[PDB]
């Protein structure tokens, strides 16, 4: 076991509609975006995103 | 002394209450959950990883026969092949052109690097919650860890706290979990000894250095078709590799109630769920009699602009008159409005501005200063910001979620209908009994 440098992505811009958000994402190579809800149901998502 | 209050299980959200003893000055106390841990009971079934197939140096009998033996090695296979004539670089290796049986063996071990890349299969049982609490009563703050069951006296220096039972039973773990390199999965794995080729748990041991390994990897030993010495075999894929390709998403991304999942030991931390009953026994050196606390003579509440928001979106000022100085507390006596401060300095005459958080369109709560109650009346507009980075500090109640204007309209319409029906019924009865009276 050791430590390796890993990249940090471009921080997205959030737009904040009513009872929701949209994330504007920039990605040259595939990076992973996951979400979940903090109540009884998580409604979890996961997707590798390339592009803007 | 004793104070029985229910606290929502939400980390970082303070809970304020006022203990009003029948002979002492009111005392502020604030109960906040700093951290919670939900650790279950676990029992290891086995370890699994990628297996290593070992083909030994084959045995050759030149003008005789061989027989398959029995072994304890995992997935041990053996086959005898006659009519053999094997070659090496030097040439032929036997002196009979036929009847030259060969013995083929195969079994499996743990790969050299399984000491890092491996999974542990565990069964989980009743999960028990422990919380860390910060309790500030008057001038003293206290930190303690307690078990939320209802019996265990939570650690309390110069205090006593009993938490539990939790209002709901929740666990993010199914009956069977697997852990691989710090990631936790809810996976239904085969029992120890119930191995299937090509699936997770196809090689099983208690430990990685364990000498007894059970496996079932579907090894087939084939008759050699070439002249050089060779042990041909075919096998199923590694179930551990297949699972690593089909593991899914971990439990750190799917756990409800915002639980954070950690290993060593397996636990869920900082979950927000249910309500925690707490009983606290306050020491009697923390109470001061009313003969020592200031006694204000009047107080009025004026509400500034307010919004029903997750933050302290409201404000109010108290105008008072006390007979002397002191350090009285403050408190809001509604479940839908919470103050930001808890104590204040009061003087002969003055004002104090206080900030609050509400979920109600209307701010009609009751505020105390030195224990004296005043009524605040205003209406709060909907917030402009749609999204914030804070949790809501109060809960939403159907009664204090409808505006007074809407209540007035609804009551006017329903009462108008009821009054129309009552007028109709009274007219029916009256103009019918007129028949009785007239004749």
């Amino acid at each position: 076991p050791t430590v390796c440098p890993v990249p940090l992505a471009h921080t997205p811009t959030v737009t904040k509609w009513f009872k929701g958000i949209t994330l504007h994402l920039t990605a040259m190579r595939p990076t992973l975006l996951t979400t979940r809800k903090l109540g009884l149901r998580a409604d979890a998502t996961a997707e590798w995103i390339t592009g803007s | 002394f004793e104070h029985a209050t229910t606290v929502p299980n939400v980390p970082g959200i303070p809970y304020k209450a006022l203990v009003e003893r029948a002979g002492y000055a009111p005392l502020n106390l604030e109960i906040t959950v700093v951290s919670s841990e939900l650790t279950p009971s676990t029992n290891k079934e086995y370890v699994t990883c990628k297996f290593h197939t070992v083909i030994p140096s084959p045995q050759v009998k030149c003008c005789g026969s061989l027989e398959c033996k029995a072994s304890s090695k995992a997935d041990y296979t053996c086959r005898v092949f006659g009519g053999v004539y094997p070659f090496m670089w030097g040439g032929a290796q036997c002196f009979c052109d036929s009847e030259n049986t060969q013995l083929s063996e195969a079994y499996v071990e743990f790969a050299p690097d399984c000491t890092i890349d491996h999974a542990v299969a565990l069964k989980v049982h009743t999960a028990a919650l422990k919380v860390g609490l910060r309790i500030v009563y008057g001038n003293t703050t206290a930190h303690l860890d307690t078990f939320v069951n209802g019996v265990t006296p939570g650690s309390s220096r110069d205090l006593k706290v009993i938490a539990g039972p939790i209002s709901a039973a929740f666990s993010p773990f199914d009956h069977k979990v697997v852990i691989r390199k710090g990631l936790v999965y809810n996976y239904d794995f085969p029992e120890y000894g119930a191995m299937k080729p090509g699936a997770f748990g196809d090689i099983q041991a208690s430990s990685l250095d364990a000498t007894d390994i059970v496996a079932r990897t579907d090894i087939r030993l084939l008759k050699p078709s070439v002249k050089n010495i060779h042990v041909p075999y075919t096998q199923a894929v590694s179930g551990y590799e297949m699972w690593k390709n089909n593991s899914g998403r971990p439990l750190q991304e799917t756990a409800p109630f915002g639980c954070k999942i950690e290993v060593e030991p397996l636990r869920a931390s900082n979950c927000a769920y249910g309500h925690i009953p707490i009983s606290i026994d306050i020491p009697d050196a923390a109470f001061v009699r009313s003969s020592e606390s200031p006694t204000i003579l009047e107080v009025s509440c004026t509400v500034a602009d307010c919004i029903y928001s997750a933050d302290f979106g409201g404000s109010l000022t108290l105008q008072y008159k006390a007979d002397r100085e002191g350090h009285c507390p403050v408190h809001s006596h509604s479940t839908t409005a919470v103050l930001k401060e808890a104590t204040t300095h009061v003087t002969a005459v003055g004002s104090i501005t206080l900030h609050f958080s509400t979920s109600s369109p209307q701010a009609n709560f009751i505020v105390s200063l030195c224990g004296k109650k005043s009524t605040c009346n205003a209406e709060c507009k909907p917030p402009a910001d749609h999204i914030i980075g804070e949790p809501h500090k109060v809960d939403q109640e159907f009664q204090a979620a409808v505006s007074k204007t809407s209540w007035n309209w609804l009551l006017a319409l329903f009462g108008g209908a009821s009054s129309l029906i009552v007028v109709g019924l009274i007219v029916l009865v009256c103009s019918s009994m007129l028949i009785n009276t007239r004749r």
